[PDB]
């Protein structure tokens, strides 16, 4: 048996196995048991995403629509609020100009209930393609890491805000020169016996881009600013005109690029203390034109869940599932006996 | 013509004649690059990837590397390579087996004949083949041990036949007998060209003065073998490929499957599903940035042109949509193929253990073919016979005898006249005691046996005598004379003598005369001298030519032996008739010169002589009749029964004589006796055509029965069908040979068993088997789609030039029914469940395009895109393909109707295919609307308010697409080993190990810096777990529900029988 194959069970193909069979004493105790699982899991996170309640105000067309000599009152598709109480007052703007062309726009809405948890401010940007294939990869990594990258070993994909005049754009790319500039006042201003309820510019970001976004290493004589922030440095760099994106928190909420056209960015927050119940104001200074990009900027006031908001997507696919599993737990039953 | 000195090498090597090597491999050093990239690119995936990455080389087009396709690429068709060079070398290292065998070459130089190797033989050589050697060429013997210089060689591995050819040398050149004096003789042989025509050589041998002629007489082929004869003297006169024999067989061709034509018309229609979502991307690139240029100037977008910009991203969508056809497929199926072939080969139950071979599947690529066989083109001698006779049954004096009785009939009913079977010990005790009227008849008889042959004896050293006969059913008979106790010793000149181990006395016969056989007599008649000074006349033949010739007022018992001859004839058995009389002296001084009146016409010898004899074969006394049966193989009939079950229709063709292939077929039941068989023999073109016309005019004159289609049969001669292979003849012929339900050919030359299967596969859409030892059947082996040979015996030409060598023929029902269905099923389900994951991942970078404005961004980083098909689904595939069993062993061999599944394409076709694409869309649907869904603006995650970006939910899309196609193959599955419960749970516990140590290793080596903050916001977070959980078990409980469905409320046939195998 020089040349005879082993004997073994690998070799001859009858190795140890169990075989399956859909046999009704199977599938049907699986249906029923996965319909008195989802549905704990279902109204569990439907009661966790009815218990978020928000606030949001399209503060879009503030520009020509609002008032400025008085409060009055937003339209109804502007608005949309879910609380646990009623609000009595609907939400009012005013438009307020400075000295030199720059407009505020100040909503003033009303919080009907003490919201004991914490306070989250976003805004939230419609139909902007920051998933973009042209805009994803549109930056230099070494440049947000701090050192002073010169012209042609930067990178190319910044490919038309890459280098201006022979010098270095040092926020290069497509995802900086377009950053939202909406400044949101860092206060909750009470109106009308209410106290004021601050907010914070800190810890916004992401933990691992407060720690590769560094203080960068060009002196100023180099560099130039993009084409989209000579409003907010004119006549360029100086030494202590220089943005160090390490402590700013707004760059780094920015640069981290979203998956989808309608996004949220953080922006403020307050964790310590709940706001009580009163009329508020929030001032907004328009630098962001909606002409840009074609949407709806918008002012966002939230709290968090255990999926993180008022979605209830997550929920009704975990009842979609013990919906279906106890459909065909019923006609699979009832051909059981009726037709055997 | 070949003009061939005789001794000199030098000279004959000026016309660079060809070597003696015999090659059966596929390539070459010199065409092993033309031939590996036409079987390559001619399937259609690799025509595919060699256009997509022709695209990646026109500069700006996508910003992952040039060399991303085109390295895969490479490495596809290294691995296909090195495959074909593992076999390729297998079959090189079985032609050194043929080439180093031993050849005794002459020398001029050493005047002796020297040991070498078969390959050092060139045209002109003197070689010395010795005994029961095969031959190594095609040489002309000059002279042999034999007085006169004859020789026998057995012709059973160019032809089908079993008898002896007598070839004999010239008498002017049969004087060089000693090896001293070759060395004294000059000439050229004026030989002919090469040919395929067996029996048929021409040439003029001149020696030192004038010439000589030649014949096929004293022309010996190749697959010869020289046997009862010391030596033999010949001049290698064609060698190589350039034999008759091998002339016509070629290095093995290309041969695709009906499963791989399939995948061609697979990717035909994921090509054009992939033509439509590029168009459509493309289309809505150059309407969203032209119809929205103003609300877009954040891109800062260049807008050249509507039609520039059309042509720019027209590939740009090729590029990141080209992963929808597999790259990884094609080198998982070229490894299942080639794994399923060593699992076929190492089975015990196709192990031969007697010659010690087991199975070796040669080619790897056409195990599936093995799974939907409609035909099986067998052969005769060898592959269903064992080449050995044997003496069966003897009838005498209405008696019938058979030592094994079998029990159907051991009961002689004395229905009158006797009919049944006794033992061969009452044979002899009806000879032993002089009272009954029967035991002057048995020894006539019993004599007969041993003295009426043309056998001449030889002796060994251990005693037991060896026989050569020329014929091996004359040496069954002086065997079965031996064994009953007539013993056949010495033969001297003009005498015969007999050891008799009744009495135990040496007896002597003095033989006067005995006329030769000849196929028109059929008879066999030999006049002896006795002891007793008496003369009596011994004869042999067939029934239809001595029963007329006798004196039926003299003997009794005709009546019995003619229905003896009638059952034997029901089993197939080879009969010969036994008849008697004792003359005188008177009448046999004149019949001497009857028999010198034939010696007196030397011009005429076929005419006078033997029709001479008949003069005294005017009237005969009847002994009885004998029965020779030509052994089977083991468990012959019982695969012929078992594959006609499976509606595979059984023909054979053999290079045998007509009436021995229909008594082969009659005991291994390939005919049954109420069966109407069709025999077609005519002789010329238009005689084969009305032959053809009335057989086909009286079959639709008549409604057909659904019991005479199967007792309808059809025989051709070689000679009809040398015509009705013809293109005008060729469907008259191909219509009534699928009525009927078995098909014999016989008197079938080499090619002619090539022409009958290229005839049916050109007009069928069928799969053709074919089965044979020998090299009579090599082309028939390689002109069909799967080519068995017979391996363990010498001459082996068909098992070293096959696909599939097996032991013996009875292997073949275990490697069709179990190995040949399961390896169909195993290669299609794991070939479409590979087409079905390729696209329930990558169709959610279409999905995409409407929500990113249709620029083409993909949603996971490519290298962990490339992990797909490399990592964590690349195991399910191999497990279906290797180790499903879907319906088991005992099980397929008890129900041989399960063989038409993969017979009629029931796992494996377009159709089929449309439903996992569509499952693979819907698949990738339930991923995509239901992430977008739950990651509504980023907005999902529980982490002081920090949200989750594009990265931290293209894992999510990632994951649960990874689920879902392990949770796929989980229901695929029939069985589970624990080789199934490392591939399908073990690849997705692979994966969710491997993400946080490669996330949290690479991006801080500046590799997939994408993955910075990914695991705190997916591992993290309490949506991600949420996720996982519901998303799969959406997508999966249509799949779930249709299984239940399927099998209880509308089960298929092998539903039931896998029901079958988990209750019994
Ligand atoms: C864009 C260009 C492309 C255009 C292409 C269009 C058309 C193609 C043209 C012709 C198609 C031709 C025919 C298609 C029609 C039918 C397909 C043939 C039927 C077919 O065998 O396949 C089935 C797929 O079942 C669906 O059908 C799957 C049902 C789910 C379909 C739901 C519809 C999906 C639509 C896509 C959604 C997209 C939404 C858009 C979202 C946009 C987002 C913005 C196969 O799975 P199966 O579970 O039954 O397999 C069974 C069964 O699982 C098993 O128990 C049995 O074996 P065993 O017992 O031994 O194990 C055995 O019976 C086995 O076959
Ligand atoms: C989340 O919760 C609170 C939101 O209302 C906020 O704490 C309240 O706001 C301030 C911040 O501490 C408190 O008011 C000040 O308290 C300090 C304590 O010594 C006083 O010095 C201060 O007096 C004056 O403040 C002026 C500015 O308003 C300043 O110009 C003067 O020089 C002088 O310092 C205020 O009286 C208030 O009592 C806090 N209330 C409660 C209930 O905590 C939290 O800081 C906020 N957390 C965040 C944003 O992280
Ligand atoms: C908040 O963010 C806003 C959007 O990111 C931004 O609005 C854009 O600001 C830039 C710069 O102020 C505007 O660009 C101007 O374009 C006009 C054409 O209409 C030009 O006259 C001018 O470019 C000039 O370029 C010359 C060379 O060709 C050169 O001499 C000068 O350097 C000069 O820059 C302006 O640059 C742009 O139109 C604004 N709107 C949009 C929709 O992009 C706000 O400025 C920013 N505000 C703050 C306070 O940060
Ligand atoms: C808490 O809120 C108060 C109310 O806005 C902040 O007080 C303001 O501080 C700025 C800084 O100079 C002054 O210009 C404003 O006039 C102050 N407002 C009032 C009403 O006094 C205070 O700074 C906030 N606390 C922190 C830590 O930022
Ligand atoms: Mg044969």
């Amino acid at each position: 048996t020089s040349k005879k194959p082993p004997n073994t069970a690998f070799r001859q193909q009858r190795l140890k196995a169990w075989q399956p069979i859909l046999s009704p004493q199977s599938v049907l105790p699986l249906l029923i048991f996965v319909a008195c699982i989802f549905t704990p899991i279902g109204i569990g996170l439907i009661v966790s995403a009815t218990k978020v309640q928000d606030l949001t105000i399209d503060y879009s067309h503030c520009d020509t629509k609002a008032s400025t000599t008085a409060f009055e009152d937003i339209p109804k598709k502007y608005i949309k609020y879910h609380f646990k109480s009623k609000v009595e007052n609907k939400p009012q703007w005013r438009l307020t100009e400075n000295e030199n062309g720059e407009q505020s726009c100040e909503l003033q809405f009303e919080i009907p209930n003490d919201i004991k948890k914490s306070i989250f401010i976003y805004y939230k940007i419609t139909n902007f393609y920051q998933n973009h294939r042209r805009y994803v990869q549109s930056f230099d990594t070494k440049q947000i890491l701090g050192e002073p990258i010169k012209k042609d070993d930067l990178d190319t994909s910044c490919s038309p805000i890459r280098s201006r005049e022979d010098k270095i754009i040092y926020p290069c790319g497509l995802i900086a020169n377009s950053m939202f500039n909406d400044t949101f006042s860092q206060v909750l201003s009470g109106i009308d016996d209410t106290e004021d309820y601050n907010l914070t510019n800190k810890h916004i970001s992401w933990s691992i881009d407060r720690h590769r976004f560094k203080t960068t290493k060009y002196n100023a004589s180099d560099i130039v600013p993009p084409p989209n922030w000579m409003k907010k440095y004119p006549d360029g760099y100086t030494d202590e005109n220089l943005p160090d994106i390490h402590t700013w928190e707004e760059f780094q909420v920015w640069m981290r690029t979203a998956a989808f056209p309608k996004f949220y960015k953080l922006t403020l927050k307050n964790e310590s203390a709940s706001l009580p119940k009163g009329k508020y104001q929030m001032n907004i200074e328009l630098n962001y034109p909606i002409s840009l990009f074609g949407g709806t900027k918008s002012f966002v006031l939230t709290t968090n869940g255990a999926i993180g908001g008022r979605n209830m997507s997550l929920g009704v696919l975990y009842l979609i599932v013990a919906g279906l599993c106890a459909l065909f737990g019923i006609i699979f039953l009832v051909k059981l006996i009726f037709q055997p | 013509p070949r003009v061939i000195h005789i001794n000199d090498s030098l000279a004959n090597s000026s016309f660079g004649y060809s070597d003696n090597h015999i090659s059966t491999t596929k390539y070459n050093f010199a065409t092993f690059l033309p031939k590996f990239l036409f079987q390559e690119f001619s399937k259609y995936a690799n025509l595919f990837f060699l256009c997509t990455s022709a695209i990646q080389q026109v500069p700006h087009v996508s910003p992952t590397n040039r060399y991303t396709t085109i390295g895969t690429l490479l490495v596809v068709l290294i691995v296909s390579a090195m495959k074909e060079c593992i076999e390729d070398i297998k079959r090189a290292n079985s032609d050194k087996e043929l080439n180093n065998s031993t050849a005794e070459i002459f020398s001029e130089a050493h005047d002796d004949f020297v040991e070498k190797r078969w390959i050092d033989i060139r045209v002109g050589d003197i070689i010395r083949v010795k005994s029961e050697e095969p031959i190594p060429a095609d040489t002309i013997i000059l002279s042999s041990s034999e007085p006169e210089g004859l020789c026998y060689i057995e012709t059973a591995n160019l032809d089908g036949e079993t008898n002896l050819k007598i070839k004999q040398s010239r008498v002017e050149t049969a004087k060089f007998i000693d090896v001293k004096t070759l060395k004294n003789m000059n000439g050229k042989v004026v030989s002919e060209q090469p040919n395929s025509s067996l029996y048929t050589y021409e040439g003029t041998m001149t020696l030192n003065d004038r010439q000589i002629p030649l014949s096929p007489d004293q022309m010996i082929l190749r697959g010869a073998t020289l046997r009862n004869t010391a030596w033999i003297f010949g001049l290698v006169i064609f060698t190589g490929h350039e034999t008759k024999l091998l002339r016509n067989a070629t290095a093995t061709p290309i041969k695709r499957t009906a499963v791989e034509k399939i995948i061609n018309r697979q990717i035909i229609a994921l090509f054009t599903v992939l033509i439509v979502l590029i168009l459509i991307s493309s289309i809505g690139n150059v309407i969203m940035s032209t119809a929205d240029a103003k609300h877009l100037s954040y891109l800062y977008l260049e807008g050249t042109n509507k039609a520039g910009l059309f042509f720019k991203d027209f590939l740009t969508f090729w590029i990141l949509f080209s992963n929808l056809v597999p790259i990884s497929l094609f080198v998982t199926v070229e490894l299942i193929k080639y794994y399923q072939a060593f699992m076929i080969g190492s089975d015990l139950d196709l192990y031969y253990e007697k010659t010690d071979t087991p199975t070796v599947v040669r080619t790897s690529s056409l195990v599936e073919e093995l799974g939907q066989i409609e035909y099986i083109f067998s052969d005769k001698t060898g592959t269903l016979t064992r080449n050995i006779m044997e003496f069966k049954s003897c009838s005498i004096a209405g008696h019938c005898y058979i030592d094994k009785i079998p029990e159907d009939k051991t009961a002689t009913v004395e229905d009158g006249i006797e009919v049944g079977y006794r033992k061969f010990d009452d044979l002899k005790k009806k000879l032993n005691d002089p009272s009954d009227e029967d035991s002057p008849i048995i020894n006539d008889f019993l004599t007969l046996l041993a003295t009426c042959h043309t056998v001449i004896p030889e002796f060994q050293s251990d005693g037991s005598i060896k026989y050569q006969a020329a014929s091996p059913d004359e040496g069954a008979l002086v065997q079965g004379g031996a064994d009953l106790g007539y013993k056949f010793i010495i033969r001297k000149p003009n005498s015969v003598t007999v050891l008799l181990e009744e009495t135990g006395e040496e007896k002597e016969y003095q033989l006067l005369n005995i006329c030769e056989f000849n196929s028109t007599r059929k008879r066999m008649s030999a006049i002896f001298r006795f002891p007793d000074g008496s003369i009596k006349l011994f004869c042999k033949g067939a029934d239809t030519v001595i029963l007329e010739r006798l004196d039926d007022e003299a003997n009794q018992y005709v009546e019995a032996t003619m229905r003896h001859l009638e059952d034997y004839a029901s089993e197939g058995l080879r009969t010969l008739c036994l008849a008697m009389r004792d003359i005188s002296e008177g009448e046999y001084e004149e019949w001497n010169s009857i028999y010198n009146e034939a010696a007196t016409t030397l011009d005429n010898r076929a005419e006078k002589l033997d029709e001479a004899a008949n003069l005294i074969e005017k009237n005969l006394i009847l002994i009885g009749a004998t029965a020779i049966e030509d052994k089977l193989q083991d468990g012959v009939p019982e695969t012929i029964h078992t594959l006609q079950e499976a509606g595979i229709k059984i023909w054979v063709l053999t290079g045998d004589r007509q009436e021995t292939a229909i008594n082969i077929g009659m005991s291994c039941r390939l005919l049954s006796e109420d069966m109407n068989l069709l025999i077609i023999n005519e002789e010329t073109r238009d005689d084969t055509e009305r032959n053809l016309l009335e057989k086909i005019n009286a079959l639709n004159e008549h409604q057909l029965s659904t019991h005479d289609m199967n007792t309808l049969a059809l025989v051709i001669d070689g000679k009809s069908l040398g015509f009705a292979l013809e293109p005008e003849l060729e469907d008259y012929l191909l219509t009534v040979a699928k009525l009927c339900k078995a098909v014999i050919c016989c008197r079938v030359s080499p090619l002619q068993k090539a022409l009958v299967v290229k005839m049916v596969k050109r007009k069928s859409s069928s799969l053709l088997l074919a089965i044979g030892d020998g090299a009579n059947d090599v082309s028939m082996i390689q002109a069909a789609h799967v080519g068995v040979g017979i391996s363990g015996m010498e001459g082996m030409q068909a098992a070293r030039s096959a696909d599939i060598a097996v032991g013996q023929f009875k292997f073949l029902k275990k490697l069709l029914l179990v190995h040949g269905s399961w390896s169909y099923q195993r290669i299609s389900v794991a070939i479409l469940y590979s087409f079905y994951k390729n696209t329930a991942l990558y169709m959610t970078q279409f999905w995409y395009v409407f929500a990113n404005a249709f620029s083409g961004q993909s949603i996971m980083e490519s290298w962990t895109m490339s992990f797909y098909n490399l990592f964590f689904t690349v195991w399910p595939p191999f497990v279906i393909g290797v180790f499903d069993q879907f319906v088991s062993s005992r099980l397929l061999e008890r129900y041989p109707q399960l063989y038409k599944l993969g017979q009629k394409g029931q796992f494996f076709s377009v159709y089929i295919f449309w439903g996992w694409i569509i499952n693979g869309f819907f698949h990738s649907a339930i991923v995509f609307i239901g992430t977008i869904l739950i990651y509504r603006y980023g907005f999902a995650l529980n982490m002081h308010g920090e949200l989750a970006d594009h990265w931290s939910w293209g894992v999510t899309v990632y994951t649960t697409s990874v689920i879902i196609v392990l949770g796929k193959a989980a229901l695929v599955t029939n069985q589970w080993t624990k080789f199934t419960l490392i591939a399908i749970p073990g690849s997705l516990l692979f994966w969710l190990i491997f993400f946080p140590i490669y996330a949290s290793i690479f991006p801080h080596a500046n590799i997939s810096r994408e993955y910075y903050g990914v695991v705190k916001h997916t591992y993290g977070s309490g949506v991600f777990w949420l996720t996982l959980i519901v998303l799969p078990i959406f997508a999966l409980v249509r799949d779930f529900l249709w299984k239940y469905y399927k099998r209880m409320y509308e089960p298929e046939t092998y539903h039931v029988i896998q029901e079958m195998q988990k209750y019994n």
